[PDB]
């Protein structure tokens, strides 16, 4: 409805960012998503499924298919890869993008730190501020879905504001209260 | 030697400038985007004659249009900075704008505009009257934006703080301990042949803006966003100009001991996490040598381990330390 450029950021750019990306896009928002990790990591505990950022979601689908089509059908990972391939081609890395946002939402504190470190590491040119918010989302299928509803709810509330900068601290404060959550909120510059 | 390129480009923008007076504000922004990519990009020569066409749209009722004018004028000072006196008036005028969205965008653009404008004016050997006029508007822009730290809008205040950061950095001297930054410009880069202003007066202003930022940073009713922005701006200033390091470290020390009671528990965590990062950055600067133990004290208060802090301190040779240790002893007397 409103002209907010939003980004959702996680480790992977696979589960939690894509659940939120999906729901925000369906609400009509100019949304993009990214991962803060070095490489794309999917689920033995010491044996994960690793791929590069820039790898098509479809290539990851065919790789896990030919490895073991049955295991990744039972854990619903192929269902996730389905959703993501419909949203965009390949998962992207936040640290490499030249896109600018009004709001950035991270799904855990460790991601938040990564985003903030990165943004700060780059000298500001446009002098344009951006709000970085952290909403904790526990990394599993069920909680990534519930989390994506919260993030959507939070961005909807923020989209309603006629002056976001001037109202955002009050909005967060009362949102935190009503939803019994802690939203870390910082400001960074492009 | 000639060709068709200029004439073919002029015919394209004449068409676009004619559509503007009868176009909807949404169509006006599309048209202006195309006119800027041509007139400041593909065929840069077309700048001077289509200037007034674009600058007239600074009076348009739609704020998006007004914001596009700012975007254009900011580009003009980047690629055709010789046109600076012919555009700078609209910028000072747009700082009196009614829409906060326009004010914020103008302050943002004034960062590059003031740097590019200051670089160009002190480069001129025989500066004219138009150069004195442009400098006077730049002086007023600084004062205008400086007043906006007491604006009622939080977003305006944030942008104003960020603008003031670049001014302090420009209007101070770099040294050996300054962070290596590509386009870095200091009062050392301002020539003695320049009549337009004096290095001492700019330094005096830079020191006054810093004093204002240091005081602002220490108030009890500051917003969490303004506080975070101010803290990071103070960090940029100290790492760029380590002469201000002691003052910034003291401000940080005072803040961590007296967090404004207007901050929420979340805001405190947010402020402290940002403060931690700024302190870590400053500890990497060679100019922080004298304040290494103070900074360590605060980082320990903010949860850093002994080994995390230790890894940040730059390695120095003993002769370098002795130079510094003895400079610190002579300055104390």
């Amino acid at each position: 409805p409103s002209k907010l450029a939003v980004a959702v950021v996680d480790s992977s750019n696979m589960n939690r960012s894509m659940e939120a990306h999906n729901f925000l896009a369906k609400k009509g928002f100019n949304v993009r998503s990214y991962g803060t990790g070095e490489r794309v990591k999917l689920p033995a505990f010491d044996k994960p499924n690793v791929y590069e950022f820039g790898t098509k979601y479809e290539d990851i689908y065919r790789d896990l298919e030919s490895k073991d089509k049955e295991f990744y059908t039972q854990n619903g990972l192929l269902h996730m890869l389905d959703r993501n391939r419909r949203i965009k081609k390949c998962p992207e890395r936040f640290q490499d993008t030249k896109e600018q946002f009004d709001i950035i939402v991270t799904v855990e504190e460790r991601v938040y730190d990564l985003v903030v470190m990165h943004m700060e590491s780059m000298e500001s040119v446009d002098n344009r501020p951006v709000h970085v918010l952290n909403v904790d989302v526990v990394n599993n299928a069920e909680d990534a879905l519930m989390g994506a509803f919260v993030i959507t709810d939070m961005i909807n509330m923020m989209a309603k504001s006629t002056d976001l900068d001037n109202d955002i601290d009050e909005l967060i404060q009362e949102f935190e209260e009503r939803r019994k959550r802690v939203i870390l909120h910082s400001v960074l510059f492009y | 030697m000639t060709d068709e390129k200029t004439a073919t480009a002029r015919a394209k923008v004449v068409d676009w400038c004619n559509e503007l007076v009868i176009a909807s504000p949404s169509t006006k922004c599309e048209l202006l985007a195309k006119v800027q990519e041509t007139v400041l990009g593909s065929c840069a020569e077309l700048a001077e004659e289509f200037l007034e066409s674009v600058l007239s749209l600074a009076h348009d009722s739609n704020m998006e249009v007004r914001k596009q004018v700012v975007a254009f004028v900011e580009q003009v000072c980047k690629v055709k900075v010789e046109l600076l006196p012919h555009v700078i008036n609209v910028v000072s005028m747009l700082l009196r704008d009614n829409s906060a969205q326009v004010i914020k965008r103008v302050i943002q653009a004034c960062g590059s505009i003031y740097k590019n404008g200051l670089q160009y004016l002190c480069s001129l050997m025989e500066p004219g009257d138009s150069a004195e006029q442009a400098w006077n508007i730049l002086s007023l822009i600084k004062a205008q934006i400086l007043d906006m730290i007491d604006n009622e809008n939080d977003g305006i205040r944030t942008n104003a703080i960020k603008f003031l950061e670049g001014v302090v950095v420009l209007q101070s001297f770099a040294d050996e301990d300054s962070l290596k930054r590509d386009g870095d410009f200091s009062l050392a880069d301002v020539p003695d042949h320049c009549t337009l202003f004096r290095r001492e007066k700019l330094q005096e202003e830079g020191n006054n803006i810093l004093d204002i930022l240091l005081q602002f940073h220490g108030t009890t009713h500051i917003s969490s966003v303004n506080l975070i922005a101010c803290t990071s701006s103070l960090c940029t200033i100290a790492k760029m100009r380590p002469i201000f390091m002691g003052a910034v470290v003291e401000a940080f020390k005072q803040l961590n001991a007296n967090l404004p009671p207007t901050l929420t528990d979340s805001q405190v965590s947010s402020v402290r996490k940002s403060l931690k990062m700024q302190l870590q950055t400053l500890l990497k600067n060679r100019g922080a040598f004298e304040f290494a133990s103070t900074i360590r004290g605060m980082l320990v208060d903010l949860g850093s381990s002994t080994n995390e802090i230790q890894k940040l301190i730059p390695k120095m040779d003993k002769q370098e330390m002795a130079r510094r240790q003895k400079r610190i002893l002579e300055n104390a007397a």
